[PDB]
């Protein structure tokens, strides 16, 4: 089946950087975005960005923009996000998920941007701790 | 014949009158005519032509379903006298998702764009024939003025950005000499995003007043240097600002640096221009969506981020009629130079789904030193009735 | 940008009977609204799009109402496996893709 | 290049020959042709070209119903060579409802009114551009010629009148340079209602014969100053009347100086020209409608109002045959000015109900001091088989 | 005005960027377009022109049907400014089914072949009038290049072939003067078959690249001396070969004198250009059948005979989309002559049976010192949907 898979959890000091990956069960990635969206502990959903896998252009949400970048890969079909500048508040559930919407409009903007998919969640915890 | 030089002061403007209009669509109802979007117009030293980025297809026809995507393989840019519609005699001047267009006072040079997002060429057209080309630098859709360049002694000068829309993104402003790229500057001053610039020559130097996606409401302005290649950069100060979605005016504010911050995001192409401290504009009536259009003066717009003193209104398409990208061009005069601008008139897709295609017409209308009355001129098209 | 507003905070109701989640936008979004069903432990989950239809996971017991800036959910005959947290989400255009606060679903059983 | 003056005599003229022909409707039948009314014809120093008010629409089309009101946003002036029947590649010059049009031996001058029906606007727009503007006076709908003007030693001449067609009315001659307006005068002399003028030169001035909607079925003349901007007017002293509807000429009577008073009311735009004591005119064959088209000479008809001796009848539209407006132009020969007219072959609504739409062809005749034969040459298009 | 003599240095080329594109099949599905095949392109001093071969017949029309044969008596030249689509307002410069056009400095020459297959007339037309003609030599299909001959101080020259596809054939070279036959010089060198030449000026001689139908899957070369009509031949060394089919570059190999005896029988129209020892070149992408199309520098496969080493390459249509002939043309710059080329993308009969007709778009690049990026161009036609 289609399904996307996740990498595994991971602890990282502050200030450090971390990275999350996706990939397709089914090796197809069509254009359709991928996007990563996360949960903080007794917390609501925050979509944080994404990219498109053939087209590649990308896109942060504005309280991320200095700390994260999205790139991907159609031979490993795989997406790859990192994220710098870490601190304690970042601890949170990391969620890759595919969007409906697979083209971009210079000036129309998007459409169907709502994630039809989502992959199992990565914990990713900042802290000093061994 | 010699090259341009514009050195003619700016005419006494009182508002604007009627001068020319396309009816594309009501005529493809019953006729072979082009499917187009995003149109701008342009004069020689002798007469007008109207351009626009065609869709590879006529309207009554099968390939105009899905007209709606602003790139593809097939787009070229048309060109026709003013007036005269987009049937099939319709000469295609170059392959191109995006363009811009000028004439030196010898011949005409034009700027093209295509291929893939992120790997784009631009090609530069001149006298017929292709001198020069430049790759995507920042790799995610390199793109363009969609409206005339400006040319003093010879040397044109274009805008051209590269990358995001919704954050920092790669512009550059390009020197060019009968179709050779000689100089590129980088942008410079305060402005954070920009996109889409309407440019008019004002003597020794060009002025743009172009489109912010990412944060500003207000309209970011660049002036350029054509002696020096030196670039600065500033926002319109008025307290009545001209992009769509923006605040009413009862609560709207704008800073003559920075992004004001009101409903930010998305934006549409416009223009405004210097008249001493006031500033002429136009923009949609309606704050939220493309519907109508209008124009005025604000009293001090151009010097004091406050004002909110605006005269001389003028309806030039009523709030229940569809409106879309507008830009400014000039003429030269026997004693002054002109300033005049188009609207375009979308139709169709995804606002109207009684049929497959979308379209534009166009109506024009130039800066007047006499007097004038009132009215609205829309498309005018029973989208209801004609071919689906 | 815009604002997602959900209501109740937190809803209660017996097995058998009919549940109903409000949602409203700081501005128009022209029905480009879905909701989601969170399950303790695990990843959301798509319920409804564009305001009126839903997913392949869920049955006619779910229904979706309402247009331009006030939207509804509602969940017939209530059952043990619908204690959950429901989150509406708006897709008008351009970013950022705003998430309502959501409403946990708890039900009163004897 | 130099500006115009006609300082040549006027020709020996002994009748009308045939010069051209367009057959629009019969094209329209199968092809894309534009729907008009209110044409005329005016020429360049080399050749001649054809002008006509536009509906925004082609013939076979679902926007050609409704098209009887004279007055929309989407009209416009479309320009022809005479003898190119207006198709899809036709250039539209200017918005309009109302217009005139004139070649000053540089460049053409258009005259173009568009607007709300109590606050229109006029353009003048010369060598391609708009130069100067002006608003209605009256508030009650600013009109014109839809006709040529005429232009000596590079000064135009306009007729231009506002408020009601059955009362008295604001008349108003502007003088017009390069397309700048220089100055205006009021109408003076016994004129009492001015309408749709077809003027022609007479140097050193110009001269003018008038539709008259209120009271006269004899009609006005105007004469215009060109070197001091003095106006006068009066009426055609024949026997034989001009307009229609009229009375017989059995029982019809006029005056030099004042309106007949016989079945004054209602009009259509005509022309008539002085010989001498002489005077050659057209009318419609019959008095109470639009059929049928004559022509002829009145011995001593421009200066005795008694006479009634008539002679050189032509028929151009035999007296079954819709006819319509019909006016003068003038074209310099070798050593004189000759003197040419046309005629709107008006078809459809709202008298032949067999279709929805309304439209015209023309029919062009000048003058000859040669020899001529006889026939008719209406539209000729068949309603009862073509597009509904 | 004075004759071509095209004695400036070639460009430095870094490769191919985007010039125009027709859109053809695309227009059809909805307005009045030529069926056609075997086109190119030409430029006069001061614009290009596209040129075709039409069937006597639009697309929309039921003369369309079994357009397939390449020879019958209604074909004629087509000639259009390019970009401009083949309308019905197109000029038919002559009688043809085989041709070759050129422009001298001071006026057009064509070269057209009509008539029996085993007894055809060439006929030579200048500056719009028939100056000579030549008959069948060899009395089996007299041919030409199906592209643009090559003039040097006012004298022309053209390759021309009758007799035998699969077996020798006779070849001649003639050269002409304001349209009238000067000389003629029989084949030379160790070319064994030579059809449908591409050629450039090569200051002071002509260079041509031509197909082998016969024995080579090497395309064959043909210098021509303008001062003493002499004539030499040989083949491409490059060990990567141009023709179709051909074996894959795992296998293939080449000679510079003689057919290297590789899939050597048929072929497709195509062209090669020197670069000091490198070429230049394009090709299908696809071995054995005419679907996409690359180009591509070879190190030292202008002189070394056992190369493979390529850089630079550009797809200009992909794998899965049709292709077929391709030539080049030279465009006069400011200080170098550059090279461009053209690809005929072919529809319809024998291989797309959802149709009826055969008929062609096309799609042009011009080489560039610049910089450029990637893409994909191909006809676009959705031949499921539109007429049969
Ligand atoms: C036929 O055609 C012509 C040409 O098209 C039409 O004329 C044009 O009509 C429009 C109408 O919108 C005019 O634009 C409007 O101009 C006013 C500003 O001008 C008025 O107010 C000035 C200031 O007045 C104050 O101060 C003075 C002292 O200085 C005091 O005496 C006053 O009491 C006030 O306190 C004043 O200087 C102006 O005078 C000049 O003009 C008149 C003629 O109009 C002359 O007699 C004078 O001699 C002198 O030359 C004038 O009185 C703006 O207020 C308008 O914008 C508001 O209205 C819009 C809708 O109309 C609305 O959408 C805008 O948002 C805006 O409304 C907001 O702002 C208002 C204050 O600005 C608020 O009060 C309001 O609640 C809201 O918040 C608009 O810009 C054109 O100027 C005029 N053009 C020409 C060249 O004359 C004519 O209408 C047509 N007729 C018909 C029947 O079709
Ligand atoms: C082939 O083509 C040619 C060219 O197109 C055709 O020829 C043209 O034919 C028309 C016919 O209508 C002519 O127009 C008409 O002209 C007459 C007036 O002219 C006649 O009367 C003149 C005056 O006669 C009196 O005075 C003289 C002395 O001066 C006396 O001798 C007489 O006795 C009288 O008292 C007279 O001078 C004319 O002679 C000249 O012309 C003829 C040719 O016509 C020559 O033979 C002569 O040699 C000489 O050169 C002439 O006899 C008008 O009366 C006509 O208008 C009336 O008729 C119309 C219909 O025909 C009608 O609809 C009008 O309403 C009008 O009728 C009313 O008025 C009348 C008086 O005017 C009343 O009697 C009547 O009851 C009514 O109330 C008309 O204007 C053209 O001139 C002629 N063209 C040319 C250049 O020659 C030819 O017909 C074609 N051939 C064929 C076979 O079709
Ligand atoms: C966006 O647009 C741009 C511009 O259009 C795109 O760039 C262009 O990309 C194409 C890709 O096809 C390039 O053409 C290809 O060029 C290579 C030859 O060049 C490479 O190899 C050179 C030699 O390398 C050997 O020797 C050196 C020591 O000298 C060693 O270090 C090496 O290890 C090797 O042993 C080398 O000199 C070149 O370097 C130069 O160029 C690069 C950029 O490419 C620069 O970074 C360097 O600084 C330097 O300037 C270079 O690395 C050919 O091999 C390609 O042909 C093969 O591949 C085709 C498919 O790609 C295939 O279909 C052909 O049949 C052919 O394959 C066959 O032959 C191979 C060997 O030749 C075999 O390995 C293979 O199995 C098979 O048998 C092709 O010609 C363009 O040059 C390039 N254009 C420009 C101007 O830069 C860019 O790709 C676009 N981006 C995106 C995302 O779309
Ligand atoms: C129309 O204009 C003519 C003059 O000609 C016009 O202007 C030229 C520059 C060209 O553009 C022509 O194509 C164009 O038609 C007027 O005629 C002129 O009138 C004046 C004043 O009566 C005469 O002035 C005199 O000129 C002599 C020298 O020639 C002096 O010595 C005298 O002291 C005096 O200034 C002039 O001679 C005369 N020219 C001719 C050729 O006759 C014409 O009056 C005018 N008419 C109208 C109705 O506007
Ligand atoms: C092509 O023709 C040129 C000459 O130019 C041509 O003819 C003109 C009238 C125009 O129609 C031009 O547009 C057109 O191209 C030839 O150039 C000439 O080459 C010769 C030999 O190298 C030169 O000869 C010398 O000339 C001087 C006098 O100028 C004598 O005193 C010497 O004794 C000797 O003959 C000649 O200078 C040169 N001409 C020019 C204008 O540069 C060219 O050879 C020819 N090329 C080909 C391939 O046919
Ligand atoms: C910008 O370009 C314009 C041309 O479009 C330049 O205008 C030209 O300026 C010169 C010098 O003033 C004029 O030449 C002189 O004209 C007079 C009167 O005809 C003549 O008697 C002299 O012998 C001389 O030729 C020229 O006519 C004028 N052209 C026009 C159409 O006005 C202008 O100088 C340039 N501006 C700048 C700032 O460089
Ligand atoms: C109205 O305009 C016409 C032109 O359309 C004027 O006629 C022209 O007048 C000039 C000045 O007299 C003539 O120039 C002279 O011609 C003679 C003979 O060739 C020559 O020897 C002189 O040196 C001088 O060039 C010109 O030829 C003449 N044109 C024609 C066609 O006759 C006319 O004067 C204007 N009328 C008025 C009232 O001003
Ligand atoms: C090939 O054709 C071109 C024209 O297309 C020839 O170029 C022209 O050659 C002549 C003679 O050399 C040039 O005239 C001279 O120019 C100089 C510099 O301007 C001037 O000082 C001299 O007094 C004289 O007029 C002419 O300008 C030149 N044209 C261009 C556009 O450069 C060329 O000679 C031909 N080549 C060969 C090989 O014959
Ligand atoms: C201009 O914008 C402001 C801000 O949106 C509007 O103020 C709101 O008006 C609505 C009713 O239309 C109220 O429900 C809100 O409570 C108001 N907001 C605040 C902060 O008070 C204002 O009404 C708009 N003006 C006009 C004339 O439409
Ligand atoms: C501004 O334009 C918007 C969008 O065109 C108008 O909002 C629409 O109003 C109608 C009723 O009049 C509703 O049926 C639509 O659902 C609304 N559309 C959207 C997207 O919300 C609005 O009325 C206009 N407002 C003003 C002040 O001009
Ligand atoms: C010209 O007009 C007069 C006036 O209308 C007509 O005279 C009338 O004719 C009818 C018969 O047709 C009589 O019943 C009336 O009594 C007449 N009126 C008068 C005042 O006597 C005359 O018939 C017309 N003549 C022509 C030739 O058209
Ligand atoms: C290039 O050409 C050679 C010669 O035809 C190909 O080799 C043959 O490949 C087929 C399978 O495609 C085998 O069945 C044959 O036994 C091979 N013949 C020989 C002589 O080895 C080769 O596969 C081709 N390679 C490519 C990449 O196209
Ligand atoms: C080269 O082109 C040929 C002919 O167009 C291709 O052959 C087709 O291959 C598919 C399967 O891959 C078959 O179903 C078709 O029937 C074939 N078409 C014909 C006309 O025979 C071939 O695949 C291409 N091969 C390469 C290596 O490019
Ligand atoms: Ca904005
Ligand atoms: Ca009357
Ligand atoms: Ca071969």
């Amino acid at each position: 089946q289609v399904h996307l898979v996740q990498s595994g959890a991971e602890v990282k000091e502050p200030g450090s950087s971390v990275t999350v990956s996706c990939k397709a069960s089914g090796g197809s990635f069509n254009n359709q975005a991928i996007s990563w969206v996360r949960q903080a502990p007794g917390q609501g959903l925050e979509w944080m960005g994404g990219i498109f896998p053939i087209s590649g252009t990308p896109t942060s949400a504005q309280r991320f923009q200095g700390r994260v970048t999205f790139t991907a890969d159609e031979s490993t079909t795989t997406v790859y996000m990192d994220l710098s500048s870490l601190r304690s508040d970042d601890t949170a559930v990391y969620y890759c998920a595919r969007a409906g919407s697979d083209y971009f409009n210079r000036d129309l903007g998007w459409e169907n941007y709502y994630f039809a998919s989502w992959g199992q969640g990565t914990l990713v915890t900042v802290s000093s701790a061994s | 014949a010699e090259y341009r030089n514009w050195s003619k002061p700016q005419c006494d403007i009182t508002g604007f009158a009627p001068f020319s209009k396309d009816n594309s669509i009501r005529l493809s109802a019953g006729g072979d005519i082009w499917v187009t979007r995003e149109p701008y117009v342009s004069c020689d030293p002798d007469k007008c032509y109207q351009f626009a980025l065609g869709q590879g297809t006529t309207l009554n026809n099968v390939h105009s379903n899905n007209t709606v995507r602003d790139r593809t393989p097939y787009r070229t840019l048309l060109m026709n006298e003013l007036g005269v519609p987009f049937h099939l005699g319709t000469k295609q001047v170059c392959i191109a998702w995006s363009s811009s267009s000028c004439h030196d006072g010898k011949a005409w040079l034009h700027v093209c764009i295509t291929g893939d997002d992120k790997n784009a060429t631009a090609s530069f057209i001149y006298n017929g024939r292709l001198v020069d080309s430049v790759v995507s630098w920042s790799k995610e859709i390199l793109r363009t003025q969609e409206s005339e360049c400006v040319c003093i002694n010879g040397t044109c000068t274009v805008v051209m950005t590269d990358g995001s829309a919704s954050g920092k993104a790669d512009t550059k402003i390009l020197f060019i000499e009968e179709g050779k790229i000689v100089h590129t500057s980088t942008l410079s001053g305060s402005a954070q995003h920009v996109e889409e610039c309407s440019c008019y020559p004002r003597y020794p130097g060009v002025r743009c007043v172009c489109r912010d996606n990412w944060k500003g409401s207000n309209r970011p302005i660049v002036d350029i240097n054509i002696k020096d290649h030196s670039i600065v950069s500033s926002y319109v100060c008025s307290g009545l600002v001209g992009d769509t979605p923006r605040k009413n005016d009862s609560s709207s504010s704008s800073h003559c640096l920075d992004p004001n911050n009101e409903e930010g995001g998305h934006g549409v192409k416009g223009w405004a221009f210097d008249d001493g401290n006031d500033v002429w504009m136009g923009r949609t009536i309606n704050e939220t969506s493309r519907l109508g259009y209008e124009t005025f003066k604000v009293i001090e717009g151009w010097s004091n981020p406050k004002s909110k003193l605006q005269i001389n209104r003028q309806v030039i398409v009523d709030r229940g009629n569809r409106s879309g990208y507008s830009g400014i061009f000039s003429v030269e005069g026997k004693s002054c130079i002109n300033r005049c601008f188009y609207v375009e008139l979308i139709r169709g897709r995804k606002e109207e789904t009684e049929v497959l295609w979308t379209s534009n017409s166009i109506v024009v209308f130039c800066g007047t030193s006499g007097t004038y009355g009132t009215g609205s001129w829309p498309d005018g098209a029973d989208l209801n009735l004609m071919p689906i | 940008e815009i604002v997602m507003t959900q209501s109740p905070a937190t809803l209660s109701l017996s097995s058998g009977e009919r549940a109903t989640l409000s949602c409203r936008a700081s501005r128009s979004v022209s029905s480009n609204l879905a909701w989601y069903q969170q399950k303790p432990g695990q990843a959301p989950r798509l319920l409804i799009y564009d305001a009126s239809t839903r997913a392949t996971g869920f049955s006619a017991r779910f229904a979706g109402s309402g247009s331009g800036t006030e939207f509804t959910l509602t969940i017939s005959s209530l059952q043990s496996e619908d204690s959950a947290i429901y989150y509406c989400q708006q897709y008008n255009n351009w970013p950022p893709w705003t998430f309502g606060q959501g409403t946990k679903v708890e039900i009163k059983r004897t």
